[PDB]
Order: C-alpha cells, then structure tokens, then sequence
C-alpha cells in the first residue's frame, strides 16, 4: 500500500490506499 | 450557517476540496491559532437576509 497527503497531521484529507491479499481498502479522512 | 474561503496562499486545481482551518498569514508575526494583526480567520460566513 501507499499513503498520500500534504503534510499528514491531521490538518489535510490524506490518501490511503491498503493491500491486505483480499481487498483494497482506500479511504481520504485523516 | 453558510462559509466562503476568501484567503488562501495559491489557486485551487480543478476539482479539489480544501477544509482545513487554519490562521492566514498576511503578515510577518506568527498566528499561532490566535487573531490579531495581519491575522485573519480564513473562512467569512455569509450575510444572507
Ligand atoms: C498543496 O500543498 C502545497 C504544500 O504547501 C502547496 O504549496 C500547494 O500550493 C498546495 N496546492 C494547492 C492547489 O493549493
């Protein structure tokens, strides 16, 4: 997986994207 | 109930939603989260009557 973001502290929407081997789970909250 | 950004240190990409709430810096003197001189809150509410 891979994070994406500005500065990431929880100031500003930062992309997550997650491989667990059964899914892909992407959220943009903090 | 309504709130515009009206301060911003640069122009939006097409498509992009920002809702931080930070203190601008128009000045030199740090915000540090307080208002004061050359310290605006970013977000003006609307004045609908
Ligand atoms: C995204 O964040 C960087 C980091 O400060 C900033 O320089 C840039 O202007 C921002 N992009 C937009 C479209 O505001």
């Amino acid at each position: 997986g891979w994070i994406f973001g500005t500065t990431l502290d929880s100031k500003t929407q930062s992309l997550l994207i997650v491989n667990n081997a059964t899914n892909v789970v992407i959220k943009v909250c903090e | 109930n309504y709130l515009y950004r009206l301060f911003r240190k640069s122009k939006l990409k097409p498509f992009e939603r920002d809702i931080s709430t930070e203190i601008y810096q128009a000045g030199n003197r740090p915000c540090n989260g307080v208002a004061g001189p050359n310290c605006y809150s970013p977000l003006q509410s609307y004045g609908f009557r």
